[PDB]
DNA sequence: CGGCAGTCGCCGTCTACCTCTCCAAGAGCAGCATGCGC
DNA sequence: GCGCATGCTGCTCTTCTTTGCCATCACGGCGACTGCCG
RNA sequence: CCGAAGCUUCGGCUUCGGCAGGAGAGGUA
């Protein structure tokens, strides 16, 4: 949904016929919350072995 | 909390020895009362 | 700038509400910038000039209703016109009878305007009658009016600044011997008020 | 027509501008809001022949738009990529509140 | 004016000790350094 | 041979709060308050 | 305050070097 609000308002501001999906994605969210679900969470827990 | 206070007092300072509108430098002094009364007590007006 | 403690405003209760008699959503919206107050009104020029006062608006009343009805007369003789070209012969009557009934939709239309113009001068004459210290004036259009029309007399602004010249020009005296005789003599809930 | 102020994030105030422009230019309401600017000066900053000048901004952070303000100006104008709202509102805030004509006069003279 | 009842916010909710992990980053504004063109 | 252009790189901030984002929050006691009905 | 090194009259003197906050989860009495 984050990536997805970037691309709709960045889909306003630049020029056609040099607007190719490659420029409109940005990852950058996505990789955020993976790696903040997998890393400071409460219910991912450190292993007892 | 004590460098948002700072930042906002100079800004005001410098808009203020400067000719500005009444509605800016409103801004700027509602914005100074705003990150004092965040420095003296965070979160009882207003969002954290 | 000057500013305010927060924990003598966001309190319960407000103990600077308690002392300058403000509702805390009031000295909420003149601290954080949404809203006018009144610092300080001068009486005896008020006194010794509503004579003069109202014969000016009187003759500002006068001299709009002159011009309305300046408006109506030129309008009157297009209309007259209108329906000497139209009405003696073969141009549709039923056009001119709806003109007619357009006609009387205009006198209402322009005394639509004209009772505008009387609304806000009798409202500016009303608040300019009724202004006491500490009193709050929303609609900041009425403030420029009565700050440019009669902008002496009184003065006030919005902020904490603005709270400073009404603590500074505070009598705590007659206060407190006014709620001690509010307190002698008294029943209901101002007395709860009162202690 | 009247001038309106708009405040946005510290030194992104010509990114603003452009990306203003662009909207007005792409997404199709041309007749409702007509100009920006930067209020700025270009103070004498030099060294020796080598000019350093860092567009001196008079008012820091905030932009000038004339605009009509219908209720669909004051969203696209409002959620462009980097303003962080508008300015002198007033009154639970319902609509924006104009700047003065000599104000704006004596501000797009310099 | 004068009661009046819902409502909305603010206050509080046991002690001592052990082990582990994770704690703003991309964007932007100059300031040059070297390559390329006439 | 000199001037202009564009990328390594110092270098010091910057990070909001609408018509959005945001999703909620126990349980009891207490006290103002505030619109509301009479 | 500790360490290293010199002077040391044996009381000490001199040089250099050096730091410790939050959030979440699980557990024992």
């Amino acid at each position: 949904s984050r990536m997805e609000r970037v691309v709709r308002e960045r889909m306003t501001t630049q020029d056609v016929e040099a607007i190719t999906p490659q420029t409109l994605i940005n990852i950058r969210p996505v990789v955020a919350a993976i790696k903040e679900f997998f890393g400071t969470s409460q219910l991912s827990q450190f292993m007892d072995q | 909390l004590y460098r948002r206070v700072i930042n906002r007092n100079n800004r005001l300072k410098r808009l203020i020895d400067l000719g500005a509108p009444e509605i800016i430098v409103n801004n700027e002094k509602r914005m100074l009362q705003e990150s004092v009364d965040a420095l003296f007590d965070n979160g009882r007006r207003g969002r954290p | 700038a000057p500013v305010t403690h927060i924990w003598y405003f966001k309190g319960v209760p407000s103990r600077l509400g308690y002392l300058l008699d403000l509702a805390p959503k009031d000295l909420e919206k003149i601290i954080y910038f949404a809203a006018y107050v009144i610092t300080s009104v001068d009486e005896e020029m008020r006194h010794n000039e509503l004579s003069t006062l109202e014969a000016e608006m009187a003759v500002e009343r006068k001299a709009v209703e002159d011009q309305r009805d300046g408006e109506l007369e030129a309008r009157a003789q297009k209309l007259e016109a209108d329906l000497a070209e139209l009405e003696a012969e073969g141009a549709k009557a039923d056009a001119r009878r709806k003109v007619r009934d357009g006609g009387e939709r205009e006198m209402r239309q322009i005394r639509d305007r004209a009772q505008r113009e009387l609304d806000r001068l009798e409202d500016i004459w009303s608040t300019f009658t009724k202004l006491a210290p500490k009193q709050l004036i929303v609609d900041e259009n009425l403030y420029r009016e009565l700050v440019d029309r009669y902008g002496e007399y009184f003065t006030g602004a919005m902020g904490a600044e603005s709270i400073q010249k009404l603590i500074e020009n505070f009598d705590i005296d007659a206060e407190a011997e006014s709620l001690r005789d509010v307190i002698r003599n008294g029943k209901g809930q101002k007395k709860l008020r009162a202690l | 027509k009247n001038w309106y102020v708009v405040h946005t994030y510290s030194g992104y105030e010509n990114k603003v501008k452009a990306n203003l422009e662009k909207r007005v230019e792409s997404m199709g309401m041309q007749d409702k809001i007509f100009r920006v600017v930067v209020p700025e000066e270009e103070e004498t900053d030099i060294k020796n022949g080598k000019k350093k000048v860092v567009k001196k901004k008079v008012f820091p952070g905030y932009v000038l738009v004339e605009i009509v303000m219908t209720d669909d100006s004051w969203y696209v104008v409002r959620n462009t990529p980097g303003v962080t709202g508008f300015v002198g509102s007033a009154g639970s805030g319902s609509k924006p509140t104009p700047l003065l004509p000599g104000e704006a006069e004596t501000i797009l003279k310099r």
